[PDB]
């Protein structure tokens, strides 16, 4: 369940649309 | 076959973690692992934590894992490239040994350096000729790099 | 859910946690059990140093998982 971001070592979560927590916030702010 | 072995070892480290060493995968890839050695009490590397990198050969456990230090260390047997001069990682390897077992031996190596098989002879020369200047230099190297 | 925290002394502490808990949450939780102020804790999991501000779900810390704890 690795985070969707190419070069990311952290694990994601379905509730974060597959992103690890900080990539999600990176996604939501960019989004 | 190796995928099973690696998994088995990983289950064990969840069942009985060796107190000062921790190992596990980088991302979801089981073939590349990252591991740490807590600095041994009563050794010059005390308190410091030391990050390593372990890659399993596809024909594991028959060929030994390739283990390097990512953290810098003043040790006669560990060079600037983080290479570890240990015989159980070269010729004395046996598929009966695990990563748990090796990590402890690397820890023992910090405890009792091999002065007659020196990757960095400069440092080994100090460990014979000036035991305390070694203990002095290793401590700085633990504090700047491992704290 | 349940986890294990293993210090260098040998003793293993058992902790009740959730996947969405942060490191600050965890370092505070061991203060409740043992009494080690959060600033003096160093937590590791399976080869990776945990960074305050990230959750357990990031590091894939699940049930029965074990965190090593260095006493700074
Ligand atoms: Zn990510």
């Amino acid at each position: 369940s690795k985070c969707r971001k190419a070069g990311c070592v952290y694990f994601g979560t379905p509730e974060n649309k597959g992103f690890c927590t900080l990539c999600f916030i990176e996604y939501r702010e960019n989004k | 076959m190796a995928l099973k072995r690696i998994q088995k070892e990983l289950s064990d480290l969840q069942r009985d973690p060796p107190a000062h060493c921790s190992a596990g995968p980088v991302g979801d890839d089981l073939f590349h692992w990252q591991a740490t050695i807590m600095g041994p009490p009563d050794s010059a590397y005390q308190g410091g934590v030391f990050f390593l990198t372990v890659h399993f050969p596809t024909d594991y456990p028959f060929k030994p894992p390739k283990i390097a230090f990512t953290t810098k260390i003043y040790h006669p047997n560990i060079n600037s490239n983080g290479s570890i001069c240990l015989d159980i990682l070269r010729s004395q390897w046996s598929p009966a040994l695990t990563v748990s077992k090796v990590l402890l031996s690397i820890c023992s190596l910090l405890c009792d350096p091999n002065p007659d098989d020196p990757l960095v002879p400069d440092i080994a020369q100090i460990y014979k000729s000036d035991k305390e200047k070694y203990n002095r230099h290793a401590r700085e190297w633990t504090q700047k790099y491992a704290m | 859910m349940q986890i294990f925290v293993k210090t260098l002394t040998g003793k293993t502490i058992t902790l009740e946690v959730e996947p969405s808990d942060t490191i600050e949450n965890v370092k505070a939780k061991i203060q409740d059990k043992e009494g080690i102020p959060p600033d003096q804790q160093r937590l590791i999991f399976a080869g990776k140093q945990l960074e305050d501000g990230r959750t357990l779900s990031d590091y894939n810390i699940q049930k029965e998982s074990t965190l090593h704890l260095v006493l700074r």
